[PDB]
RNA sequence: CACAUUGCGCCCGCCGGUAUUCCGGCGGGCAUGCCUGUUCGAGCGUCAUUUCAACCAUCAAGCCCUGGGCUUGUGUUGGGGACCCGCGGCUGCUCGCGGGCCCUGAAAAGCAGUGGCGGGCUCGCUGGCGGGUGCCAGCCGUAAAACCC
């Protein structure tokens, strides 16, 4: 599923500092000698949240590894009540080079080309039927608790400790 | 038997989900000066 | 507008995720230096609406400074000790 | 050794026989595989259903494939109850499904030649559904001479 | 630091980035040049034109063995057609100027002894076969050295052809060079012994004869009427053998 | 291990190949050229993993069982319906004198005895090929560009030629020369 | 001040002189050593050598057999009846 | 660097003396903390890596009454609806073959049936011969042939 998704994200990459300076320097050469509207992969936290609370975010990807965790910890809680598929990605590298940049904490489609709506509908049915219903189980109870063979003995060690006489 | 078919089973089910892939003491390296 | 929910869950310091994260942030702090650099803030909500840009020459520091008294008061904060 | 019975549906084009076995076969021991099929032509109907060795490594592989993008698929894998499981089930298993070209077939039926009896009959079948149309179509308001 | 660019642009999908960055990293696979610029170099080596001809017996030996030599990754087949190049360009001054002297045949090769300016040059082209590479053999090195020696063959015969009086480099034609002329390839412009052993001669060549050394040699001792039968190359004489004015044939037959 | 996209795109390719070769046998076998015979140099490329057994017979016959793997054949019937068969597996197309001449020299191997020799001796020319007329290295080359009443002794004497893998360097005629020059 | 759009084709279809201009004597360095030259060839290594330099076959066939690296010469003189029938040097790129 | 003694290191270059090596001198450099950037790296910190792409005929060939037209290039997801037909069988009911209308996300829960030819496998008889086979990623249409070798 992260694979299928940035099949159709790379089809949609904003684009580079060159190519844009080569766009730029191309429409003014044709000015000194009926666009349509530009459809990209929306990135940036600030302008994706506004994009999520406005309800014009169709699916939203976030990074599972921002340092201030912070940051993204209300995301899939508001992309919940907003009712926008989400799902959590395994890497802000990777969201971090789709866009042209280093690392990228959250990525949105807004709206797609002709194209491809149909496959913007399968991803949305994927994600949200093959990630959501997964984590509809497990998203309310706490995490961790992964104690190993070293830390049961350690353990049963103190409860030991404490059977004759707590100090 | 059973516990060579749960670790083929196993097996299968990281390789679909994850994919395939995946002196002692410390000195200071010798960078470019 | 990410910050606006970041201003709201500072205000809850108390709580789960917050008190967590300030207990494994405080164990990760006292195993470093007492005055050392942070590459970015740890809460950049509040360093933004106290003047913070990601520009060339901002640059952020992390520093303890013991607490308690010297009967006698200090006249100044502890976060100007700092 | 109890057996476990598992229903693929939404099946791509393409993922019928050898390369459906071939993919669960890496999963566990597969001992029985039918892809349901039409007669009118020989085409899938985008279900399966797999037979394993063991209810265990049968599991495992609906689990994993629960829910699988596949060409455009969502795949559907569930474990059938072994309650459920309809004693014929596996009537075509391990055999291809020929495909059968009826239109042909019984198009050519009509141009062999047959008997002068069998033509008279024949004959004699089409003089009672022209009376019957004709009856039908007097109340209608039309009538052939013919 | 340039590859590591490249490798990073190639790791994040910028195609369009690696390739930009490709073209200012000059490799020798697509340009066919040296990867770095040796000018200086071969200038401290040898400071006097002299001592540039004095070391040219290893660069000779060394450029016409690669000619005939297959393409590997530390040779690329772009820099062994420049090989076979400067080969020819040094052999036309040879020609022109009538500085060949001596030759002789060998079990190892056939060397060629050339007086230019007073040095002897001595160098050994291999036998016009297949050469095997067995054994522990490092192309780097080899590599190393043919990148030298290409820059000072071309820095040689930039020299050479202004002192005659002929431009450089000489125009060349591909469609000659791919009809398989080999010398017969180039043509020298003007302007912006030698001349009497074979002048009042006409050769013809077989299928069985080494066409490089015999026409190098003959041309370069008076012979202007050289035909060779089709297969062996295009710019001759005559191709058939029923020429009356043809009056000498090197056959080798049984 | 193998992912079940394989398992379904290997189908798809087989489900056009099976049709490409239908309509290839179905239709008649007249391409548009000359009926005089030519030379074709065909190397070997990497399409498709899975062959079917028509196509798969005929690299047989033209000994081009490798990726990256050349031969030297002649343009008659049957071997231009021949190559139609495995058009997407090979590169095709017309050499020049300067290519035929340095793909001998530089990587030319003989067939002797059920072995592979580099061809560094006339010598082994003589004794195995020797009553077809052929004497040298340079009337190997002549049979093959010229085709003669020898060219097939010749063209089998001759080991498929084991060329390198390019860096960035249908029927095409001089296109197949600049493949065969950044591939020697 | 800058240069109008080209197009990417375009640019790809668009994309010497003398060392010793100023050739001055120099004095020779006592540092430096100067590679010996390899001798010239002689009357052995010629394909059709005058017959007295042809060893024999039991000096042949000790010579290929006995190992290398501890031979005088790297070669046996040998005789050939026409060009054609000359080998290809073993050792060559070696 | 050193109570700083006209002492002693290290890097690059030069000068004078029997000097490529020796001696003395000279010139430019070598403190700490921190910032921005460059370059070289370290980490059982984290991630990616088994290529789900395009690839029929964007026109060819044969014709006719000389310039327009004709013919061939076989290429369709599955399911459902007391609806309207034609034709084959069925004593008949009905079932197959093709249509007219309507619906559904590339949707889905046994309902497997038409005779074969070759090949694979297996069983018998004297490599050969004869039977079977819920085996063919091989073909055909009720015979058989093609493929194969």
């Amino acid at each position: 599923l992260a694979a299928q998704a940035f099949k159709l994200l790379n089809k949609y990459r904003p684009e580079t500092k060159q190519e844009k300076k080569e766009r730029l320097l191309r429409e003014a050469t044709a000015i000194k000698e009926v666009s349509k509207k530009p459809y990209t992969v929306k990135y940036g936290l600030n302008h994706v949240v506004g994009l999520i609370e406005n309800k014009k975010a169709s699916l939203v990807l976030i990074a599972n590894d921002v340092d201030p965790i912070e940051l993204v910890v209300f995301l899939p809680a508001l992309c919940r009540k907003m009712g926008i598929p989400y799902a959590i990605i395994k890497g802000k590298a990777r969201l971090g080079t789709l866009v042209h940049k280093k690392t990228a904490a959250v990525v949105a489609i807004t709206e797609v080309r002709s194209e491809d709506k149909n496959e913007l509908a399968k991803l949305i049915s994927a994600v949200k039927e093959g990630y959501l219903e997964k984590v509809e189980d497990t998203r309310k109870r706490w995490g961790g608790g992964i104690m190993g063979f070293k830390a049961q003995k350690r353990e049963e060690k103190r409860k030991k400790s404490l059977e004759t006489a707590i100090k | 038997s059973k516990a060579a078919k749960g670790a083929q089973a196993k097996k299968a089910a990281q390789a679909a989900l994850k994919g395939v892939h995946s002196s002692t003491t410390f000195h200071r390296p010798k960078t470019l000066v | 507008g990410a910050l606006k929910y970041l201003e709201e869950l500072s205000k809850k310091k108390q709580s789960d995720v917050v008190r967590f994260l300030l207990r494994v942030r405080c164990w990760e702090y006292r195993q470093l230096n007492v005055i050392h650099r942070a590459s970015r803030p740890s809460r950049p909500d509040k360093a933004r609406r106290l003047g913070y840009k990601a520009k060339q020459g901002y640059v952020i520091y992390r520093v303890r400074v013991r607490r308690g008294g010297r009967q006698l008061k200090y006249q100044r904060s502890l976060r100007a000790t700092a | 050794s109890q057996p476990g019975v598992m229903y693929i549906a939404r099946l791509p084009h393409g993922f019928y026989e050898h390369e459906l076995r071939g993919y669960f076969s890496q999963f566990g021991e597969i001992t029985r595989l039918r892809v349901v099929r039409n007669k009118k032509t020989g085409a899938s109907r985008h279900r399966a259903f797999i037979e394993f060795a063991d209810a265990e490594v049968a599991d495992i592989a609906a689990r994993t494939m629960d829910k699988y993008l596949l060409f455009g698929h969502i795949l559907t894998c569930k474990i059938v109850p072994p309650a459920q499981v309809h004693p014929d089930l596996f009537k075509g298993a391990n055999r291809r499904f020929k495909v059968v070209p009826w239109n042909k077939m019984a198009g050519r039926q009509l141009e062999r030649p047959l008997s002068e009896s069998q033509w008279q009959v024949k004959v004699a079948k089409e003089e009672q559904r022209r009376a019957a149309r004709a009856e039908k179509l007097k109340e209608m308001g039309y009538e052939f001479e013919a | 630091a340039l590859e590591k660019k490249i490798s990073r642009a190639l790791g994040r999908g910028d195609v369009s980035n690696a390739a930009r960055l490709e073209r200012n990293a000059n490799l020798p696979e697509k340009t066919g040049k040296p990867r770095y610029t040796l000018n200086h170099i071969i200038r401290e080596r040898y400071p006097t034109f002299q001592d540039a001809l004095r070391d040219l017996d290893d660069c000779l030996s060394m450029l016409f063995l690669f000619a005939n030599l297959p393409s590997t990754t530390a040779v690329p087949a772009k820099m062994i057609a420049r090989c076979e190049r400067l080969c020819h360009e040094f052999q036309h001054y040879l020609i022109v100027t009538h500085s060949l002297r001596k030759s002789f045949l060998s079990i190892k090769g056939i060397y060629y002894q050339a007086n230019i300016q007073g040095e002897d040059i001595l160098w050994l082209v291999p036998y016009k076969f297949n050469q095997r590479i067995v054994g522990d053999v490092d192309f780097r090195i080899m590599g190393t050295f043919v990148e030298f020696y290409m820059t000072l063959l071309g820095f040689v015969n930039y020299r050479l052809y202004t002192s005659i009086g002929l431009k450089y480099p000489p125009k060349f034609d591909q469609v000659k060079d791919d009809q398989g002329a080999e010398l017969a390839a180039f043509s020298l412009e003007g302007l912006n012994d030698p001349s009497q052993l074979f002048a009042n001669f006409t050769f013809f060549l077989s299928r069985e004869t080494p066409r490089q050394p015999l026409e190098f040699i003959l041309r370069a001792f008076g012979c202007k009427r050289i035909g060779w039968d089709a297969v062996l190359g295009e710019g001759a004489f005559t191709t058939d053998e029923s020429d009356p004015r043809i009056t000498h044939q090197i056959i080798d037959r049984p | 291990f193998k992912r079940a996209e394989k398992y379904v795109k290997e189908y798809r390719e087989q489900e056009r190949e099976k049709i490409r070769l239908a309509r290839i046998a179905k239709q008649q076998g007249s391409f548009h050229i000359p009926a005089e015979a030519k030379l074709v140099f065909v190397i070997r490329i990497k399409g498709i993993n899975k062959i079917p057994p028509k196509p798969r017979k005929i690299l047989q016959l033209l000994r081009l069982r490798q990726i990256n793997n050349g031969v030297f054949v002649k343009v008659t019937k049957a071997t231009a319906e021949m190559i139609k068969i495995v058009e997407p597996w090979v590169a095709y197309g017309y050499p020049n004198l300067k290519s035929v001449r340095e793909l001998i020299y530089k990587r030319g191997y003989g067939k002797v005895n059920g072995q592979r020799i580099p061809l560094t001796d006339n010598a082994i020319i003589e004794e195995n090929l020797g009553k077809y007329g052929i004497i040298c290295i340079e009337d190997l080359i002549h049979e093959i560009f010229t085709v003669g009443p020898n060219f097939k002794q010749a063209a089998n004497f001759l080991w498929p030629f084991k060329l390198s893998n390019p860096n960035g360097g249908g029927n095409r005629e001089e296109h197949i020369n600049a493949l065969i020059r950044a591939m020697n | 001040r800058i240069l109008p759009y080209k197009p990417p084709e375009e640019r790809e279809r668009e994309e010497f002189y003398d060392l010793w201009q100023n050739e001055e004597p120099q004095p020779p360095n006592p540092m430096h050593i100067p590679a010996p030259k390899l001798p010239p060839p002689g009357y052995d290594l010629s394909y059709n050598p005058p017959p007295e330099y042809l060893p024999t076959k039991e000096e042949r066939e000790e010579w290929e057999k006995m190992d290398p690296e501890d031979r005088e010469k790297d070669y046996l003189p040998t005789k050939y009846d026409s060009l054609r029938k000359v080998p290809a040097w073993g050792n060559f790129v070696k």
